[PDB]
């Protein structure tokens, strides 16, 4: 590319970066759990988890 | 003696393994398959086995 004409038409170069993109596919495993487990409060609770 | 006698056949299959884990390398070239990858000059003349 030149940057010559490329001003004459009025395109002025800009900054340069780089293209590191993607990786390794390592992976890992976690546990997601959905109901809270309450035990403090046995007293007061009724039955609203059901 | 028994130890004596045994380290002379015990050291160098150890250093025979540990070369052949040096002649292999974890790498990955672009969309390779991220394992592998053994130099072919480390290697010297070997088989498919
Ligand atoms: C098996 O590989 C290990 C690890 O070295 C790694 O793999 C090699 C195949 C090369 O690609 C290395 O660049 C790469 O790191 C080798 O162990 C290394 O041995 C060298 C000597 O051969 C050690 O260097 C010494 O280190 C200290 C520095 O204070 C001084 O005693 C010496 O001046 C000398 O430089 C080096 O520390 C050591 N470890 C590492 C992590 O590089 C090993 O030699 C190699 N092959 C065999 C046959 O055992
Ligand atoms: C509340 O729960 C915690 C954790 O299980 C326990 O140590 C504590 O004794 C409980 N307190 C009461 C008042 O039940």
């Amino acid at each position: 590319v030149d940057f010559e004409r490329l001003a004459s038409i009025g395109g002025i170069k800009g900054h340069s970066k780089l293209y590191k993109i993607k990786g390794h596919p390592t992976t890992k495993d976690i546990v997601i759990k959905l109901v809270p487990n309450l035990n403090n409060l046995t007293v007061c609770s009724e039955m609203s988890i059901d | 003696g028994y130890l004596n006698l045994i380290n002379a056949v015990i050291i160098p299959i150890s250093q025979s393994l540990e070369l052949m884990r040096n002649n292999v390398k974890d790498g990955t070239p672009n969309e390779n398959i991220f394992g592998a990858i053994v130099a072919g000059a480390a290697l010297g003349i070997a088989t498919a086995a």
